[PDB]
């Protein structure tokens, strides 16, 4: 994993190093390249794991979300070097930093073979996400937002610590590899309960859990452009990662303990679905749609099917796409209007009409169109809960009633109507805008012509 | 005819003859506990290094 890892170290002095004038084009050129190299983690086989070392390893759960982190830092420095143009030289240089920080430690908290050193990894990416929430956020808000962010997860994180620690002390071991071999069944008890919420909490708090979501909401709005894109297309999939990995030690507790989980995720897309239909904030209504799509994927993860993990990772992939895409959209109308309210600028299909188009795009794929792997990920999910019980189909039909209405809705009131009179300073698009709209839904739509590579290990 | 001792006679250490045996156990000690065993044999490395959840080395 290390022909990797020392690139990404190595975009450091690249990035101090750089002349004033060169910081984002040498820093985009070179993680292009890195996201260029990322493909030769695809070299994955039907039965074994692709196992580099003592201490890394990859198979088709790790890779695509590699492929995804590694690809996401070139897109964020895209949507990020317009509104820190006027930023001090050196802070500029800082927050590039922070990014190349937490890929960093994304690609190994992916790739840790041994679950203390994804924990340790999985707990660093906190560190540069609430700087870059508190520091280059916009608002007032962000510090509130960099203390949520920080303690629904902590409180989560440190019986989580405790648990692994345990396991480390019963297994003699916390590779992932020694502990497919090695899994025990975990019966009924109250210790084997309070050990399956202390494994699971962790992750339900990244996914998020609904009625422990409150954290995004605040977290993803406060945050700057880039720091939007890598909460919601990659940090909320370390708690799907983390719980794949994770419900291999859990079993056969799960089959009840999910129970719960399963009705305050079935529940909750449908809450936070409605909730999106009465959002005043455009980003807002974006972060509460991410927590209606995560809902899924606690749903496929929890009722552990080939089906639901297959639906669950491809979820992960194509809404890691399409919410940072649907992010960028929101800040390229914020960078025109400085606000962040949905009705002010409206009827922008007729000022802005190739950006229109990505509107467009993106919402269909987040009401999962087809043959799209929003909606490949979403039929599986369904086809794997309708399995678990028929009665689900309703709970998730009506979802998909709702994600359509917040989906248009959201297109009808920022892109057509009429437009608003009194705002006249709607540029046109920048160059640098429809590319970096055009580098999410792009391989997005490209990956429907070969979904394999992002349906994971049991495909 | 007795002389009397000279300064420095009677705090003399004397040497004594006797018939009695010398008393093997005067303090009526009970059996020592064994001791614990001693290190022994040559230091090889650490198997595999430290073992620390994921160190190498
Ligand atoms: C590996 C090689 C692959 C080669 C084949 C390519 C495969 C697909 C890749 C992605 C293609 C998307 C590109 C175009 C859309 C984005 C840009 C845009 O809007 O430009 C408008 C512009 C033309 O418009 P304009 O008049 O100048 O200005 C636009 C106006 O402002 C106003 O605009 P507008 O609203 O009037 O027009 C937008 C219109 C709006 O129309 C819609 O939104 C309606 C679409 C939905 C309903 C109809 C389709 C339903 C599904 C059926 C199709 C899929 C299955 C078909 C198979 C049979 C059944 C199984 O969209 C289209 O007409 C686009 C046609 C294709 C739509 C694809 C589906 C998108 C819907 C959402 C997701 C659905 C599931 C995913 C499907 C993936 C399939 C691979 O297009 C271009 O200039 C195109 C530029 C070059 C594009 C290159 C595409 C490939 C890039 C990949 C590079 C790497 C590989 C190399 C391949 C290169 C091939 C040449
Ligand atoms: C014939 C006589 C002459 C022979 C000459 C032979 C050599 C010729 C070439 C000369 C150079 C050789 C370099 C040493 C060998 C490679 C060591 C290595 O990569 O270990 C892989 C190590 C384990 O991977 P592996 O695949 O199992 O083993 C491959 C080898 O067998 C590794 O071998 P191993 O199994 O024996 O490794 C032992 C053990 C293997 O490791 C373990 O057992 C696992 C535990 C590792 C520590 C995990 C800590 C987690 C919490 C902290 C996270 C730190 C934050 C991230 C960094 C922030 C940015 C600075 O390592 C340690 O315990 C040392 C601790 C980690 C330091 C690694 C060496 C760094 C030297 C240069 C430092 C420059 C700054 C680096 C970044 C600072 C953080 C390290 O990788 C990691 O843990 C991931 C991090 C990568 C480490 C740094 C890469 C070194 C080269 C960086 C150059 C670019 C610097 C850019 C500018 C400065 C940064 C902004
Ligand atoms: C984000 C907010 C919510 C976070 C929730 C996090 C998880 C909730 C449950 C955590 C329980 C505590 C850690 C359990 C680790 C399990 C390890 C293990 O081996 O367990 C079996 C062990 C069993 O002991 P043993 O394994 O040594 O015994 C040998 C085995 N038998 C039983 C057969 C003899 O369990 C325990 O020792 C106690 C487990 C329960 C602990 C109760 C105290 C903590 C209560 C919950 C606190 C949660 C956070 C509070 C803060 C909220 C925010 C401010
Ligand atoms: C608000 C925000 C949104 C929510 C975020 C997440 C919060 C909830 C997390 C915990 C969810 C509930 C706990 C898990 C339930 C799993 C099944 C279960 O325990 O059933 C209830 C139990 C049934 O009893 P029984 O199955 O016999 O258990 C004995 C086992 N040897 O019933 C009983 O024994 C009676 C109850 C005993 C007290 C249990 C208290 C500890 C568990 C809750 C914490």
């Amino acid at each position: 994993m290390l022909k990797y890892i020392i690139p990404t170290m190595m975009l450091m002095p690249l990035t101090w190093l750089s002349k004033n004038s060169m910081i984002w084009i040498n820093t985009t050129l070179h993680s292009l390249l890195i996201s260029l190299t990322s493909l030769l983690l695809l070299n994955q086989f039907g039965d074994n794991s692709l196992n580099f070392s003592l201490t890394f390893f990859s198979d088709s759960l790790s890779t695509p979300l590699l492929i995804l982190t590694m690809w996401l830092l070139p897109l964020m420095l895209m949507a990020s070097q317009h509104h820190l143009s006027k930023e001090n030289l050196a802070r500029k240089k800082l927050f590039i930093s922070m990014l190349i920080l937490l890929q960093l430690f994304l690609i190994m908290t992916f790739t840790a073979t041994e679950l203390i050193f994804f924990y340790i990894m999985f707990e660093a990416t906190l560190v540069p996400t609430l700087i870059i929430i508190t520091r280059w956020g916009n608002q007032t808000e962000r510090l509130n937002a960099g203390l949520y962010f920080l303690f629904y997860t902590l409180a989560g994180s440190l019986p989580l610590l405790v648990a692994l620690i345990y396991i480390q002390n019963t297994m003699g071991s916390l590779n992932f590899l020694i502990l497919q071999y090695w899994v025990q069944p975990m019966p009924n008890s109250w210790s084997n309960t309070f050990m399956w919420l202390a494994c699971m909490m962790a992750f339900m708090v990244k996914m998020p859990l609904y009625g422990l979501h409150l954290w995004l909401p605040k977290a993803h709005v406060e945050a700057p452009i880039a720091g939007s894109m890598v909460l919601a297309a990659i940090l909320l999939k370390l708690g799907g990662y983390g719980m794949m990995r994770i419900t291999l030690l859990l079993n056969p507790i799960t089959d009840f303990m999910a129970y719960p989980f399963i009705m305050l995720s079935l529940w909750g897309m449908i809450m936070t679905s409605s909730i999106c239909l009465r959002q005043t904030d455009l980003k807002s209504l974006i972060a509460y749609s991410s927590v209606s799509h995560m809902a899924l994927v606690i749903v496929a993860i929890l009722i552990q099917t080939p089906w639901s993990y297959m639906g669950a990772t491809a979820l992960m992939i194509a809404h890691g796409l399409t919410s940072s895409m649907l992010f960028c959209l929101a800040n390229s109308n914020y960078e025109r209007v400085h606000s962040r309210t949905m009705i002010l600028a409206r009827g922008l299909q007729t000022l802005l009409p190739l950006m229109a188009a990505w509107w467009l795009l993106a919402s269909l794929t987040n009401l999962a169109l087809p043959p799209s792997i929003n909606l490949i990920g979403e039929l599986f999910v369904v086809m794997s809960t309708f399995s678990w019980s028929n009665i689900t189909i309703i709970l998730m039909g009506l979802n998909m009633v709702i994600t359509a209405l917040y989906s248009l809705y959201m297109l009808i009131t920022t892109q057509r109507g009429k437009h608003t009179h009194h705002i006249n300073n709607i540029l046109p698009s920048f160059t640098r805008e429809n590319a970096l709209m055009s580098l999410h839904m792009l391989p997005l739509l490209l990956l429907s012509l070969n979904p394999k590579i992002i349906l994971g290990p049991l495909y | 005819g007795w002389v009397r001792p000279d300064l420095g006679e009677l705090s003399k250490v004397t040497k004594v003859k006797t018939d009695r045996p010398l008393p093997e156990n005067p303090y009526h000690s009970r059996a020592r506990p064994e001791p614990n065993p001693e290190v022994e044999g040559d230091l090889k490395p650490a198997r595999h290094g430290s073992r620390l959840f994921f160190w190498t080395m």
